[PDB]
């Protein structure tokens, strides 16, 4: 071919029959990670 | 050599020389809330030893022409020890509970207490004696706090039902000849796995005398009733500033 120029989704779905679990956590002590620190 | 006993829980000790069994209600001991039946997602806290322990309440007197006295729970330790400071600062409570009626007397006095234990316990009223008047119980009357109160009409546990079917909850006698106390231990019994300690009282004690009590002129006429509770499985959830009522 002579001429070259020519030759040239985000998400998806699940099933969720019942709402989420809650995981059991603890303290939590240290700098860098602020899950709490949004942008709106 | 079962009627000798010892219940030992936190940094109380009962003994008791003269028992019947213990009544264990619905067959259940009782337990911490499990996974599957919590809703609330906060961690709940269990102090295990300050809270589980033997309470001891106010002594009543029982005369030859008592009607019987009855206590709301736990309303009875909403303000005693570290129970009732848990049961302010927090939301929602939980526990189980172990009830225990001491009451002796000599080989010479003749008497039977019912002690029993029922769960909802709504009081009703006279409804002003002709039956027009549709009146409510003051919140003294609901709710006594660890004194107690009064039985009214025992013969229709001031609420219309009557007294000689009150055996179809878990109970125990005090019978005078026989043995001189009486343990029944309640679980959790609620259409919630937590609920507020100072909005809702879970179940009544009443103690009504059947028999009446009787005894010839010489003898000790002073025949004390006392209640010793221990809470067994106690939680706390939804922590917040002290509410007292």
């Amino acid at each position: 071919d002579p001429i070259a120029d020519m030759i040239d989704s985000l998400t998806a779905l699940q099933v969720l029959p019942t709402a989420a679990n809650t995981e059991a956590s603890s303290h939590r002590l240290g700098t860098g990670v602020v899950p709490a620190l949004q942008a709106a | 050599s079962d009627r000798v006993a010892q219940l030992t829980i936190g940094n109380s000790t009962i003994t008791t020389q003269e028992a019947a069994n213990i009544v264990i209600a619905y067959g259940e001991w009782p337990e911490y809330c499990p996974d599957t039946d919590a809703t609330a997602v906060d961690k709940p806290t269990r102090p295990d030893v300050s809270v589980n322990r033997f309470f001891t309440l106010d002594t009543k007197s029982w005369a030859k022409d008592s009607k019987g006295w009855y206590w709301k729970f736990p309303d009875v330790l909403t303000e005693v020890g570290v129970f009732g400071q848990n049961a302010q600062f927090h939301y929602l409570y939980r526990s189980g509970f172990c009830v225990h009626v001491q009451c002796n007397a000599s080989k010479f006095h003749q008497g039977a207490l019912l002690v029993a234990v029922l769960p909802e316990y709504v009081l009703g009223t006279i409804a002003g004696g002709t039956g027009n008047e549709n009146s409510h119980p003051p919140y003294a009357t609901t709710q006594p706090g660890q004194v107690g109160a009064v039985l009214t009409h025992p013969y229709v546990l001031d609420a219309g039902i009557p007294l000689s079917q009150l055996t179809v909850c878990p109970h125990q006698w005090i019978n005078l000849r026989t043995n001189n106390c009486a343990t029944i231990i309640v679980p959790y019994m609620n259409t919630v796995p937590f609920d507020s300690a100072l909005n809702h009282c879970n179940f009544g004690l009443l103690v009504i005398p059947v028999v009446p009590l009787d005894f010839n002129a010489g003898a000790t006429s002073e025949i004390p009733i006392t209640v010793t509770i221990a809470p067994m499985c106690a939680e706390f959830a939804g922590l917040r500033q002290a509410v007292k009522q």
